[PDB]
């Protein structure tokens, strides 16, 4: 399957999320208003991927049209990027198992992970700005990269590239601080640490809120929802964890601790000390 | 003996550095210190504790079990 | 007596190795350091306190404590 | 020898201060003191343990235990 | 005063018996074991943390500090 | 050296008393008391720890390792 992302306006790009969260997933019967909800991602084999085409960049012009990204499916990683131009996939190293037909296919000496990538980049996420401006430069370094190991700016484009598809895609709240970039004053979106911390603890997320029944509150890790418009205005799509991400350790994914939902692990991480006065004593 | 079994309804650190707990209507207290984060932790994700001792107070023996 | 009930607002760790909760608009300390770590927890989980002490005196000291969920 | 490998179905803090755990049917007790909070988290999460000991007979005693992520 | 106010980034001990963490881009250390749990705690749990000390410069040292939830 | 980096694959508390992880498929122990709750704490969330060490070979000891929530 192909999807379009257009960033021309916010409705563009709302809608294009929206279109293929509809497509990929489906929604939590006990997360869910209208058609705005928390949904876990549909069961597909392992290497199903599907594409994204960049457009809008330039506000409705059919230029800047060169651009797609390879998602994996099940866990929307981005595998790699295609010049539809001369026709070329440039693939990370972690996604050997991603096969796209028709396109040459660089297999790079580059991994995907957000740690090397921002070695690569010299650009840590906390802080990232991104604006229209920078989505074009990005998509202009994308096309002139060639050879089998990422560049400087080909991971800069990379890192605000996978912040405004996939992980958007993710977070309800990254979509609508992003958003706004779009916007004819054309502000900057500055990442924050807690989008930052929102994708670190994706996997830990997509366990727990399929337990949740309306308990007053959910803590996962660094992460607290206080109601069920915080869960929907900040998590739009989560693995399904019927996935590697979802498990750490142990097997019980909650804990329900007076009316709030737990991951069981956050709770036995405060709750594995000793008595502290033997604890400092006993250098 | 068990003395009580069920969950934990009350904690409590005492000004003599003993710990109580409430257990199944009963208030049983423990002078172990390594037993006030057990039992804190019991408490707060529903274990079963069973109270066990030669009378059934202190105690310095029991049992956790998951609900 | 039960000088303050509720569940703690903040914690905070002092100098002197002392530690004060804030419950119920009143601030009281703790030289008790098994408290420490107890009260963290307490405070994570919406626990309800009761400080209970001689002297309830916001700023005083207490070395009871008894924690309810809810 | 590793003994038993499992969830803990139990734990027991016993009047010697010893702390006694049941893994895959059998009882083993440890005096290492900082086991006891360990493997009660690991107990609360479901964590599995290997316990490892000379003797492996239910009522045996152990001094190292490793904590898996199966 | 008020040296750094936010969530933990990161913690770490060191060889020479210090615990460092990192908060609102600044780094401090304490060498007190009572606020090793504390801290880490904090960190994972995505507490605020309010780190107080008599003077605020990089890479001093502290002993005081205040825990909220939000 | 930075010797690891990475999540805790397992913990194990030692016959001697000090505890092993194994981080980015090499094992590493420490004998520093005030780090065995913190590193189960960093396992059971699954934290990136990095281990720092003189000597990086699998079986080397550490005193420093840094917590990280990424």
């Amino acid at each position: 399957r192909e999807f379009t992302i257009d960033f021309s306006t916010q409705q563009s790009y709302v809608s294009s999320l929206n279109s293929i969260r509809t497509e990929i997933s489906t929604p939590l019967e006990h997360i869910s208003q209208g058609t705005t909800s928390v949904s876990v991602i549909n069961h597909t084999p392992p290497g199903s991927y599907f594409a994204v085409d960049i457009r809008g960049l330039d506000v409705y012009q059919a230029r800047f049209d060169h651009l797609r990204l390879i998602i994996e499916q099940n866990n929307l990683y981005v595998a790699g990027f295609v010049n539809t131009a001369t026709n070329t996939f440039y693939r990370f190293s972690d996604f050997t198992h991603i096969s796209v037909p028709g396109v040459t296919t660089v297999s790079m000496t580059t991994d995907s992970s957000y740690t090397t990538l921002q070695r690569v980049a010299a650009l840590e996420r906390s802080g990232m700005q991104i604006s229209r401006h920078s989505l074009v430069s990005s998509y202009l370094a994308l096309m002139e990269f060639s050879g089998n190991t990422m560049t400087r700016d080909a991971s800069r484009a990379v890192l605000r590239f996978v912040t405004v598809t996939a992980e958007a895609l993710r977070f309800r709240q990254i979509q609508r601080e992003f958003r706004q970039a779009l916007s004819e004053t054309a502000p900057v979106y500055t990442m924050t640490p807690g989008d930052v911390d929102l994708t670190l603890n994706w996997g830990r997320i997509s366990n727990v809120l399929p337990e949740y029944r309306g308990e007053d509150g959910v803590r996962v890790g660094r992460i607290s929802f206080n109601n069920i418009s915080a869960i929907l205005g900040t998590v739009a799509v989560i693995l399904n964890c019927h996935q590697p991400e979802c498990q750490i350790t142990g097997d019980r994914p909650v804990i329900k601790i007076n009316n709030t939902l737990w991951e069981s692990n956050t709770a036995a991480a405060f709750l594995n000390r000793k008595s502290q006065f033997l604890y400092t004593t006993g250098k | 003996a068990d003395c009580a079994k069920g969950k934990i309804e009350f904690s409590k650190y005492n000004e003599d550095d003993t710990f109580t707990v409430k257990v199944d209507g009963k208030e049983y207290w423990t002078s172990r210190w390594n037993l006030q984060p057990l039992l804190q932790s019991a408490q707060l994700t529903g274990m079963t504790v069973t109270i066990k001792s030669s009378t059934c107070s202190g105690f310095a023996e029991v049992q956790f079990n998951n609900d």
